[PDB]
């Protein structure tokens, strides 16, 4: 079992930046890869940021592509997203998921434990 | 022209010499050495002008046959002088003129001053030559210098050694003729690996090949040698454990100076495999002995020699009086395994025997001789009929050998199975002397003095008119005189009669009118491994010719007990393959079917569900081929028949290995509808399970996202025709992703909730409403309308508690075939039923009636009734509703949990071991009677409709064992749905007990385990509960310590309290170090040694190593902090596990590591990251030399991070040794994703190359499209190092290896992506990796 609780969203203006943080809880260890995911009103949920845990790996989505820096503080059981230069676009729920699995980072496979996300809503 | 070049070169010769007579007349300011050249060949430029490009290197050709050709040094200089300005200016190609200089057969090395000026003009000239033509060059060259003596005279060294020096150029790195690669080549192909350098070269050639010596060590596995397999003889097999069948030496790529070992035979590889049971497909596939000739391999011929001597050896030292521990179980391996190759003609007997003779000749004393002859007896019984007998008498020079002469050898006591191996020499002779006494003359055999007594017991016990089998004097006669017509009538005979039991009188067997013979009792297994190979032939033929015989007599008479069993046992022995296994189902099964005998077959399915062990997957494809058209055609409509077909082809879908799927399969897409169903959906649906849990244990699908193009389509898309389906949700989301995929589209059409039940209630309304007979027989089964008559009976003792007597007269037209719709939609309204009910009385009426369906009408049987309810497509509460009918079913009632709980307390699993199943099994058939043809409901019907319907044999089945295949379905199902959770508990509690009876607890564990390790990492109490109740179903019938470690006994077997067990690094040490004591072989063993062929793994090793990680699968740890554990077995300083033997140590967690889902060996990455990261090779500090010890594991290092580097990189090499391809597919997302980023230095660059260079050639095989991505990778990383490095200073073994890549893989694919590369790089690099483009 292992707990996500998204936090630091609101209502930003367009080109402004924002700082998600994801507070990890439970059975840490069993994490192998965590990501920042985001769904729009009327979309699918996207992927945005996936970082490899204890070595601190990141990958990007092209969408957010220099625009966005994911990382993570192993002692304080925090995942963060740095979002700069933030577009109307990027509106959406952000979750972040954590997954056991290295095809989670390399691949696409689905992440197993998720949050209730955070909403961001850039005007 | 020859002779226009004759007068012209004449004229050359004159001018000068008449220029040497008379100087300084015409030299007044003469340039310096230039014009004067220039002028000489003034007459043969304007020659050379009219001339076309095809007489080039002819006219060259007779020009160095001129020069040559001339006595005096001085006048071949002037003209070598003539020659090379010609070079110069551009007038002559030098390689034509470098070539005829060298290709001249004048030039010799006697020829002293020729060879000097000839060579120096050479160094010359060769320098434009393209790199090619110098590597063409290269050759010959060296190929002149060899046909120099070892001893020569002290003048002539210094002209000799002009050709040395062009050596020297070509060799010259900075000089950048050729690719260093090349030159390493050529010089290896002249100077292999055990040749020394000639004199003249020396130091010059052997220094350069040392330069290679890191490039080799990027291409190898670091501790190969030591690497060892374990023997699965299921899917293909990997290249890396093939061999050289003439040498057995690695195949490797390029001429590269490799470790000394890596040019050795591997003999302590070939001999461990061959040392385990049913290594005879994988001893074949590694010397591609796939049966093409007489091949009498000799390497394996002395293998095999070396092994008999091995088995001699310790056949001393000890072992007592009784049995061997070892030893006669080697014996015991020896007698079947060296019958195969010699059978096919890999080994050669008479070879063998003289060469064994010379290794045991004078080697100490002879313990096992009788051993060796019982050996050596298996050969001589079985083959001697038809070979010529020249090749059996080496035999005689090693009876002279072992045995002594003088007195008498006593008469064994007949009463212990070791008589027939005391009695094997005096049987070899019978078999010599009786091919001597067919076809006489020439060369007659005499018995020795020392065999007189075992050859008089024989003779005398063989005129004997009534043998009992109170002794083994019956064996012994069989194994004597097999090879004799007359004579072996009386032994063979005495023991066929006694399990045919023709007479005294007949036995029942289980339901009404089916009668057997008499004997029940089978020949245990001590005496048919007492009997020869030959012997046991014929009882094999005799036995099956009785049951042909039985088969076309259209008897009603059942097969005696003692001859289906006996018959079972005698199908274990694979050097009888041919006319036991391949017979059965190749001519056994199609003779009784063509006969439609029914009873019989249905004998010999039985028999192969219940008494089967370790067949080959291909022969289990072949039977379940015959199954499917069984079951369609032939009119098998018959009750008992339907379902023993479908009952045995569940066991061969469910049971077929995760490797084995797909080789055995992949042969069927031209046309799948053999090894498929056309109405059974599921079989098929069971199908599809074992396909999904096979491509996802094999890691099959990870790297491509489409089943397209795949094995998996033509197989699936078939089973969409004949049985189109869906999948629930819970279910579908286990498959591999290519699979849902496959089963999102493709959907299929369901009839909804409310359409079955107005369907049921219309037509049990028309069955109220209805008079005549005929009318309601011919409506209620008619063919092709909705299968709702179980629904009817169903709602008729629902409201009436009773059926009228057409009901039962409307199943028996149906017919069992047609009738699992019936059960299929049974399944769905029974769950609309319950799903759409008030409590109290009005559910546990539903309750009360299905189980009077099953248990006292006999409509349907319980597991073909569970099996539906566990293949259906219901969601949510629905899904929670079915598999709440299937607890209620099972526990709720007490028919089910009665006979589990008696038939567990009464019986045991080993057949093999048992004198009396029969009666056993009949006591329990007497206890609890099985009815197959609705007796219950004809038997309460209005007026009783009197059934006489005979019953096929039933030997071994019941319904308890029936369940245990759809009982491992029933816990996959729940697992699945999480809210029906707890009553998977309470099934394993009353229910768990009947594994006991399960063919393969072990493998399913793993299978479970492995497939669902997403849905139980957060539910470990359930995780433990299955794993304690399937294990825990055999501790009353195997040893203890056969599965669970120690520890795990004494730590995880206690409740829960918010404090796990979390194992130490001791426990973890000790767990692989049971898997590296048993493939090394010890005497006490980590683990009890089985009867392997009654077990579920061929060999000791597959054995240690499921049960290890099922049972670190059983940990309530996660995979991530498991795998780690696992890699700080050997990559921190740890005791228990000692050094210098690290290898092995590094072998096993490879082995488990790779074989435990992602999560487990995905660690692998984040270890070598930090590495990567490690002051080892993120600092500056430059070395002299290669540094071989960062990377070579048995060097000493200078720090702890030189340790942890090398031990990391040979772990990664052994967990990449055992991974599959598709674990390896990740390899270039790790390369560019993970290690591209961060990979900055000189020495990060040379780890990446180390990890995996070596196994670049697996995706040069198995997976091209990731060979081309790490290739790419490997230059990406090339050019960030040379940008973030002031200098470099091992660019010499970096562009070695890259030029290696390139001719050895990658040739010409990646060229555009890899210039574009180059063309960033600084110009060092670029000059080296001049010719990579090309």
């Amino acid at each position: 079992q292992v707990q996500l609780v998204e936090s630091g969203g609101g209502l930003v203006q367009a080109g402004a930046s924002l700082r998600l943080s994801c507070a990890v809880s439970g059975r840490t260890g069993s994490i192998y890869t965590m990501g920042w995911f985001r769904q729009a009103p009327g979309k699918e949920r996207e992927v945005v940021a996936r970082t490899t845990w204890t070595p601190g790996s990141t990958k990007y989505a092209d969408s957010v592509k220099g625009r966005v820096a994911i990382s993570r503080d192993i002692a304080k059981n925090t995942l963060y997203l740095q979002m700069n230069n933030l577009k109307p676009e990027d509106t959406a729920v952000y979750y972040c998921a954590a997954c056991a699995y290295g095809t989670c980072y390399y691949g696409d496979r689905a992440y197993e434990y998720w949050g209730q996300g955070t909403q961001v809503t850039v005007s | 022209m020859e002779t226009q070049l004759q007068s012209i070169f004449e004229e050359v010769v004159k001018t000068e010499v008449i220029e040497e007579a008379f100087p300084g007349m015409f030299m007044d300011t003469p340039e310096d050495e230039k014009t004067k050249l220039i002028s000489c060949l003034g007459a043969f430029r304007q020659f050379w002008g009219g001339l076309s490009q095809e007489s080039h290197e002819q006219c060259i050709q007779w020009i160095v046959k001129f020069i040559h050709g001339q006595h005096s040094p001085k006048r071949i200089s002037f003209l070598y002088d003539c020659l090379a300005m010609a070079v110069e200016t551009g007038l002559l190609p030098p390689r034509l003129v470098c070539e005829s200089l060298i290709n001249s057969d004048t030039l010799e090395w006697e020829r002293t001053q020729l060879w000097a000026l000839t060579f120096k003009l050479v160094r010359k000239i060769i320098g434009g030559v393209d790199y090619k033509g110098v590597r063409d060059l290269l050759k010959v060259i060296l190929e002149k210098i060899l046909t120099i003596p070892n001893t020569v005279s002290s003048a002539v060294v210094q002209q000799l050694l002009a050709a040395r020096e062009v050596i020297a150029y070509i060799l010259e790195r900075n000089a950048c003729l050729l690719p260093a690669y090349f030159a390493v080549t050529e010089i290896r192909k002249l100077y292999p690996e055990g040749k020394l350098p000639h004199w003249l070269l020396g130091n010059l050639v052997s220094d350069f090949v040392d330069t290679f010596r890191p490039t080799a060590r990027i291409n190898s596995i670091c501790g190969r040698c030591s690497l060892l397999p374990v023997v699965n003889n299921s899917g293909a097999i990997c290249n890396s454990w093939k061999l050289d069948p003439a040498t057995l030496r690695f195949p490797l790529k390029g001429l590269l100076p490799y470790d000394k070992d890596l040019f050795e035979p591997q003999t302590a590889l070939l001999r461990y495999v061959l040392e385990q049971p049913y290594s005879r497909d994988m001893v074949c596939n590694m010397l591609g002995l796939n049966k093409q000739h007489k091949q009498r391999c000799p390497v394996l011929e002395d293998q095999l020699v070396d092994l008999v001597v091995y088995a001699m050896e310790r056949s001393e030292t000890e072992e007592k009086f009784d049995d061997g521990g070892t030893s006669q179980l080697l014996w015991q391996h020896l007698s079947s395994q060296l019958i195969f190759f010699v059978l096919f003609q890999f080994a050669s007997f008479p070879h063998m025997v003289l060469s064994l003779h010379q290794k045991l000749a004078g080697r100490g004393l002879i313990k096992g001789r009788d051993h060796l002859m019982w050996v050596l007896l298996q050969f001589i019984s079985g083959s001697i009929q038809k070979n010529a007998l020249a090749d059996f008498l080496p035999v005689m020079k090693l009876f002279d050998l072992l045995y002594p002469e003088k007195e008498y050898i006593p008469v064994p006591d007949i009463n212990k199975p070791q008589s027939t191996h005391a009695f094997a020499m005096t049987c070899i002779w019978i078999h010599l002397n009786r091919k001597a006494q067919n076809d006489n003359s020439k060369l007659q055999i005499p018995i020795p003095h020392s065999l007189r007594l075992h050859h008089e017991f024989l003779q005398q016990s063989l005129r004997n008119k009534s043998l009992q089998m109170n002794d083994y004097k019956i064996a012994l006669l069989c194994n004597a005189y097999s090879t004799n017509s007359e004579c072996f009538t009386l032994p063979m005979g005495a023991l066929v009669e006694t399990i045919y039991g023709n007479g005294i009188m007949r036995i029942p067997l289980p339901g009404t009118n089916c009668m057997a013979s008499g004997s029940i009792t089978p020949l245990p297994m001590n005496l048919l491994d007492s009997l020869t190979v030959h012997a046991k032939m014929s009882l094999i033929h005799s036995i099956a010719t009785r049951v042909i015989k039985l088969a076309h007599a259209k008897s009603s008479v059942a097969l005696a007990p003692a001859l289906v069993e006996t018959y079972s046992r005698l199908l274990v022995y694979m050097e009888i393959e041919s006319l036991g296994i391949k017979g059965f189902i190749s001519q056994l099964l199609p003779t009784v079917f063509k006969s439609h005998a029914w009873g019989i077959l249905h004998t010999l399915l039985e028999m192969f569900s219940y008494r089967m062990h370790h067949i080959q997957p291909h022969y289990r494809v072949q039977l379940l081929s015959h199954l499917h058209t069984l079951a369609a055609v032939a009119q098998t409509n018959q009750n008992q028949l339907h379902l023993c077909v479908e009952s045995t082809a569940l066991r061969l879908i469910t049971a077929l290995g995760s490797s084995e799927v797909q080789p055995q399969f992949t042969r069927f897409l031209s046309d799948p509808k053999t090894v498929l169903s056309a109405e059974s959906e599921e079989l098929n649906r069971a199908l599809i399970l074992t396909l999904a849990r096979a491509t996802h244990v094999t890691d099959f699908f990870t790297g491509s996202d489409s089943i397209q193009g795949t094995w998996c389509k033509d197989i699936l898309q078939t089973i969409m025709s004949f049985t189109p389906h869906n999948w629930a949700s819970h279910t579908l989301s286990c498959f591999p992703g290519p699979l849902q995929a496959f089963f999102k589209q493709n959907n299929v059409p369901q009839e909804s909730r409310f359409n079955l039940k107005k369907n049921v209630e219309e037509e049990y309304r028309k069955w109220k409403s209805m008079s005549n007979e005929n009318d309601i027989i011919t409506h209620f089964s008619m063919q092709g309308s909705p299968p709702l008559f179980l629904c009817l009976l169903w709602k008729m003792l629902l409201e009436t508690d009773h059926i009228n007597q057409i009901g039962y007269r409307v199943l028996e037209r149906i017919g069992a075939r047609a009738l699992v719709a019936h059960v299929r939609t049974f399944a769905d309204f029974l769950v609309y039923e319950f799903s759409t009910s008030a409590g109290g009385q009005q559910l546990n009426k539903c309750i009360e009636i299905l189980n009077d369906m099953v248990w006292k009408y006999n409509i349907v049987t319980l597991d073909r009734l569970i099996l539906c309810l566990a293949m259906r497509s219901h969601e949510g509460n629905e899904a929670q509703v079915c598999y709440f009918i299937i607890q209620l079913l099972l526990l709720k009632p007490n028919d089910f949990r009665n006979r589990v709980s008696d038939f567990v307390k009464e019986n045991s699993p080993e057949h093999w071991l048992q004198n009396d199943w029969h009666t056993k099994h009949m006591n329990y058939h007497k206890k609890y009677p099985e009815k197959l043809y609705f007796e219950g409901l004809a038997e309460q019907v209005d007026p009783p409709v009197q059934i006489q319907s005979p019953y096929l044999p039933i030997y071994f089945g019941n319904v308890c064992l029936r369940f245990l295949p759809v009982f491992d379905i029933v816990i996959h199902r729940f697992l699945e749905l999480l809210p029906v959770s707890k009553s998977l508990e309470t099934l394993l509690d009353h229910l768990g007990g009947l594994y006991k009876f399960h063919d393969r607890p072990v493998t399913y564990l793993y299978n479970t385990l492995h497939y669902y390790e997403m849905h139980l990492r957060d539910r470990a109490f359930l995780k433990r509960k299955l794993v304690h109740a399937i294990i825990g179903s055999l501790k009353d019938n195997r040893p203890q310590g056969w599965c669970l470690s120690d520890t795990y006994l004494k730590c995880a077997m206690n409740a829960r309290e918010e404090n796990p067990w979390v194992p130490d690094d001791t426990y973890y040490c000790r767990l692989i170090g049971r898997l590296v004591d048993t493939m090394a072989g010890k005497s006490p063993g980590p683990f009890p040694n089985c009867d392997w062929r009654f077990n579920e793994f061929p060999n000791p090793a597959a054995h240690a190593l499921h049960v290890t990680c099922v049972e670190l699968m059983a940990l309530a740890v996660s995979g991530k902090e498991v795998g780690n554990a696992l890699l700080n077995v050997v990559l921190k300083s740890q005791p228990l596990v000692p050094r210098e033997n690290i290898t092995a140590w590094m072998n096993a967690i490879g082995l488990i590591i790779t074989a435990l889902p992602e999560p487990y060996w995905i660690v692998l990455h984040d270890r070598i990251v930090s590495v990567i990261s490690s002051p080892s090779l993120t600092s500056e500090t430059e070395w002299v030399g290669y540094p071989f010890r960062l990377f070579d594991f048995t060097a000493c290092h200078q720090s702890y991070s030189e340790m942890s580097c090398s031990y990391t990189l040979a772990l990664a090499h052994a967990v990449w040794h055992h991974s599959s391809i598709g674990q390896l597919s990740l390899i270039p997302k790790f390369l560019t994703e993970v290690l591209l980023p961060i990979v900055k230095t000189e020495f990060q660059l040379l780890y990446v190359y180390h990890l995996v260079g070596p196994f670049l050639q697996r995706f040069q095989q198995e997976r091209t499209r990731c060979m081309i991505e790490i290739g790419v990778a490997f230059y990406d990383m090339l050019l960030n190092v040379d940008q973030c490095s002031t200098h470099l200073n091992y660019m010499d073994p970096i562009c070695d290896f890259l030029y290696h890549m390139k001719y050895m893989f990658t040739g010409d694919s990646v060229k555009e992506q890899v210039e574009k590369i180059i063309c960033n790089l600084k110009p060092a690099l670029k000059l080296r990796l001049r010719f990579i483009t090309h």
